[PDB]
This record gives C-alpha cells, structure tokens and sequence, in this order.
C-alpha cells in the first residue's frame, strides 16, 4: 500500500458539503517457491571400505552435497530469474478453481522463484531473466526509479565497471521513495570500483598518500549528500552485472519444505539417497531496494 | 479427484495471508516542524513592515 | 468474509497523513494569494457590501506561499513567476529573488547554477536578513557536495589512508562571514532554492485539524477532515528565493 | 467431492508394477449475499398533537415493516431467481479483485 | 443454511427537518451442501 | 473512495467440510458370506 499523490493545491470553500474523495485500494504481490535437490548414489562396496583420510563414502558425499545446496541457494536468491511458472492470475482463487493445467502430471515445467531483480521495479523481462537494457518504471506516489541502467559516461569504454556518479543517483531514488536501505552488496570483481573512485578526470575526491608504510586502497563505508550512510559488503556468489541496495529487514526467506533425510530404494548395490527442500523469496516492497545494472561508457 | 497429488490439481489452496502491509510514503515535513504555530481568530491576518 | 477486516479506520489514518503532506507542499509550492475581498481595511465603512448575499457560491481561497510572501516581483497566473527577478529594495540595494545565471554546465543539461550562489547571501547581507538555512530539494544536493572539491581542475580532495567515504556538505560559510546550514526537503520543487530563517516564518492556525462524522442518509458512513491555516512572513526581504534556469 | 466412477473391469495381474491410476479434484460452489432494506419516513407534525384515533405511528410502522422483511426474505430464498454478480472466477486467484 | 453478513438492526438517519427517517437493513445469502442433494420439479405447459 | 467491490485482501469465508453423496450400501455383499481359502482356483460338485 501507499498514500495518494493528489497533494496538489487542494483549496476548498468554507460553506460547502463534503464531496467524495479519491480512494485507491491496496496492491497484492505474489511469489512462487522453487524446489532444490541434491542426489547421492554410492555402491555398497565403496561404502563398506575405509578410505585413508575419511570415514564412509556416503556421509562424506552427503555433507559435500548438503553444502552445495546452500551455495546454489545464495546464487539463486541473488540471480535475476523471472519467476518461471505456468499459473497466471490465479492467486485470488475464490470464485472457482483452475482446471486449465489440472489434467497433467510430473510433465509440468519446473517452478522458479522471483529473484532479487524480478521482485524489484524491473522494466521488462528476457524470457526467463530480467532485462538490464531497460530502465525500470517509477512509483505511483513518488517518482523514484530503483532500477537504473548505469551510464558510465564518466569512465571510458576500456574499463567497464558501472559508474562513479550513478552510485549517488540511486541513493537519491531510494531517499525519494523513502526506503531505508543501508547495505551495498557487490561482486568482488567490482570492488575495485568502490575503492578505485579515482579516474574522474582530475577531480571529485581523487587520492593522496602521506608517504606512510601502510597502503590500504579500500572503501567500506559510504555517505551520500543527503546523509544516508551506506556500508559496502562483498559476496563471492553475486553476479558481476548489477549492484544491490537493500536492507536485511526488508527481505525474508520463505521455507516450505526443509531439508530432511530421504532413504530411497536400492534395486541392487546402489544405496541411493537424496536431498531436497522447497524455498521461496519475499520482498516487502519492490521500491524498497535498488538494483544498479552495468553498461559501457560513451 | 486427482490421482497424482500435485499443487496445481488441488481444489483447496488455502492462501497465506501476511499480517502486515508495506508503506513508504514519508511525512518528514521539515519546514512545518521548524516554523511554529500561532493561533488566530480571523481568516485574514496582517502585519506591518 | 476472511482476511479483510475493515477499511474505515485504515483509510482515516491514510487521509490523516495526506493532509499534512499537502501542507508542506503548498507552503513551498509558490501559489498566489486568492480571495474575493480587497482593500477593505481602511475605508472604515463596512466589511464588504458587494460580496454579501452569496452563501456558498464563493470561490476557494489560497494562502500566500513562500514565494508570494517574498519579493517575487510579478505573477505568472495562479503561481509566482520563476523568471523575473524581484524588485530591488528601495532602502538598500538588495534583490532577494534572483534567477540562476547558469554560467557553467552548458545548456546540454538544465544545470542549476552551482556557482555565484554567494551573490544571494550578499543580497541578504545587503538587506539585513538573518538567514541561516538553505532549504533545497534532494535532486540538487549533489551540486553542494561537488562544491566541496570539483573546481573543474586541481584542488585535490584527499584520502589520507582512510576507508570512510563522506562526500557530503551540509554547512557553508559565506565570504562575508554568514554561516548557513543546508537542509533537504522531499516536498520542495526541483526549480527553486529558499534562503531564509525559521524565526522569520510563522504558522497562522485558525481551525486545527479535527475529525467530524457527517450524516449517514443510508449506508454511506461519511467522514471528513478539515483544517484552516495560513502563512506569515515578517519582511519579504528577510528571506530569499533562487530559481533555476539554463537558457 | 464425488468418488470415482465404478470401474467394473479393474482386473490386474497376479504380480505386476502398480500403475499410478487416476484421481479427481474437488468442486467449489460459491454464492453471494443479497441486500434487503426497509425504511420509514413518518413525519412528526401530526405526531405532536394529541389525537384520539391513533396512539403512535413510528414504532408501530417499524414493526409492520420489521415483519415484512422476513415475509419477503422467504419469498426471495424460495424464488427461482438467478445469482447476480460480476466477481466470477475471482476466488482462488482473488489476490486482487477484478480491476475492471 | 442461512448465511448472514449483516444482522437486522433499526438504524436512524439524518434529520433534515421534521422528516424523522429510519432504516431497517440486513445482508444475507443462501448455502447448499451439494446441488444433487435436493430436487426440483417444474410443473408448466403451453398457454 | 472505498467500496466493498474494491477490497483486495479478502480473507475468504471457506467452509471447513466437504459433502459427498456417493452411496456405500453394498447390499449383496452383506448377505452372501465369506469362506477363506488358500488357492487361486476353487471348485465344487453338482
């Protein structure tokens, strides 16, 4: 929900009757879950032996898989998939049911969640992933655009980065909307930008060193002209095509089926196991977090 | 009457109703907070310079 | 039904905040003083003979905004003009309402002045104004951060082996010794800059906001909120207004 | 819900791979409410004078129409009218009401 | 069963003089377990 | 401008039961009788 933008210059006479105002309803969002899975298969013979630097081949392989699933999770929540699903306009399902895809079976397609990019003010799609070549829309009440395509006109075409000034433009958009974002998650390959704020054509807070035995060349904290103090964080599993401006409290992990133990059939010297868990992603407001894409310069 | 139980063939789907609503419209009002209030008794007020 | 309890109290709260949002925007909009009366304070004859008789067919009223109460120097209709400089103070030689010349930042971009801003502080100092605040829209706050160290050349803002980044300016000291304080306003227009002081502006309240239930005459359940207030300015030349114009 | 049709030829082999078979989902039936309204507009001019031929006209009339609404409710429930509404197929995907 | 959203209540309206208006309103519906749990038989012919 | 037709978060008033009229009488089976056996084929004589 959001207040009305009918501020204008409302002026009323003294002796009139109360005229009907302009009321607008809320807006409902909806995201689907995704199924993660990691299978394990080890012959009984190998599981019976005693490896020279570990225990059984089953638990060791299970632990390796139990960690890979978490890595796959962090990479998907931070991806830009477009919530691939078959249903459409069936969330307020109260007047009837959806028998369009009811006479089907496991042949159904694979469901996908709405990643960071899809849940924000995305301007378009690319089949299954958010399109970065399109500038996102603006909020109805405010005029903020939390999805901005970096110009990079300051830097040349040799180095790409995203920009040095476009980082401050998002803080303006967030403040314009009222978001409380205080974290800037970035890929490690782009940290040289936030630390390498130089190359501004001889200006704009360049550099100096007082001939000291300490060379840092790092930037972790940031403050915008408005006063919003931001803290930069690095994530190895983040993509190298966008930057995220968000807040921890404005995100939540929706877990439907938690990872549990699943012993399957054998069929003869197989000893098959499996890991599986269904998880989704939520966002309190698409305009409560920023996404700064990356593009070339002039 | 589904034979293979799945999510898309269920006549139920009891929706999950979140217990909150998100709002970002700010009401800072820095000017009105620093001006000061003075009560009057006429639709028109005058001052001299 | 389920899930959707009520929409009456929820909407009242929404409207209770919207009415305040409008106030902060109207006082800083720049509208013109609208009224059906005129020169009815020195005739010492009556309130108004020609306006009487009309019960509710009168037209709405408008309060003199920040621009009207200042030395605007002309109107462009229902709102003050943002192009004509204000009239020069007769006593002094001050002009508190100016227009950005836009010397640098060629016409490719609108480019609010970013320079010659100390002239307004001069016009204020010339008018005895005690302005200490510079209310601006956040869309132009970067121009003040760049005033720190850009100078289209070598001024060399320094790191000194530090990781903290600030690049923010909120206080300025005029060459004449006038220390100002920059403040951001989300409801200010993107084509104006207000130099003023808080004590030089008062909020004239006549009818504080209050809720009042009206007649039903059915299942309407009608409610309303109403407040009558005004704006005051001690002296027009006690505050300044700087518009933005590229060319 | 309704059970599946009688399969009078569900003969299988002694030992074989059990097939998935077949199932059937539920069927949802939805209805909408109706607004029954009764009002009164008896004046008070003739109520201020003390008349011999009448005691009251407000409370008596309310009870009269207070019973009619029930006498009309039954006539409506047992009627053969059709459900009138414009909120069809807006129950399971009712996340947002009909924008149109 | 009888589904009721607004129970009966005598409501009073505005007084634009000696009108003295009043109101009695209620909002209900109707529910049936299964369409094939009850039967209907129409009796009619030409005319 | 708020009206019942504009609400979005409508907590549905769904009934907590399901009706089914499928009969389960089976009169014949309730009168024949049962005799356990240990073979897939049985026979009698007349």
């Amino acid at each position: 929900d959001a207040l009305a933008s009918v501020d204008g210059n409302n002026a009323h006479v003294e002796g009139s009757r109360a005229e009907d105002g302009e009321m607008k309803p809320t807006v409902i969002k909806s995201n689907v879950t995704q199924i993660l899975r990691k299978v394990v298969r080890v012959s009984d013979t190998a599981n019976t032996t005693a490896n020279y630097g570990r225990g059984r081949e089953l638990m060791y392989q299970l632990e390796k898989k139990g960690k890979e699933i978490k890595r796959d999770l962090e990479k998907i929540l931070l991806s830009g998939q477009a919530r691939t699903d078959v249903l459409a306009d069936q969330y307020l399902t109260n007047s009837a049911a959806d028998p369009a895809v009811a006479g089907l079976n496991d042949t159904h397609a694979a469901r996908k969640t709405g990643a960071f990019q899809f849940l924000c003010a995305h301007g378009g799609l690319a089949g299954g992933v958010v399109d970065k070549t399109k500038n996102g829309p603006a909020d109805p009440d405010t005029g903020a655009v939390t999805v901005k395509v970096a110009q990079n006109a300051s830097n040349p075409t040799t180095n790409i980065g995203f920009d040095e000034a476009d980082i401050f433009d998002m803080t303006l958009q967030l403040y314009t909307a009222g978001s409380e974002a205080d974290i800037i998650m970035i890929n490690p390959a782009h940290a040289k930008i936030f630390a390498g704020l130089q190359e501004n054509t001889q200006g704009s807070r360049k550099r100096i060193f007082e001939n000291t035995k300490q060379f840092i060349y790092e930037v972790n904290s940031i403050t915008d002209p408005l006063g919003q103090s931001y803290k930069i964080i690095v994530n190895r599993w983040m993509p190298t095509d966008a930057v995220y401006f968000f807040r921890s409290a404005d995100w939540t992990q929706m877990v439907l089926r938690a990872p549990k133990r699943t012993e399957l059939a054998k069929d003869g010297s197989y000893e098959k196991w499996m890991i599986e868990m269904e998880v989704g992603l939520r966002h309190r407001n698409p305009y409560a977090s920023g996404v700064l894409f990356t593009a070339a310069g002039k | 009457n589904p034979t293979l139980f799945v999510s898309y063939d269920q006549n139920g789907k009891k929706l999950s109703f979140a217990n909150w609503i998100s709002v970002l419209s700010p009401q800072d009002t820095p000017f009105v907070s620093m001006t000061g209030k003075e009560s009057i008794n006429q639709t028109i007020f005058s001052w001299q310079t």
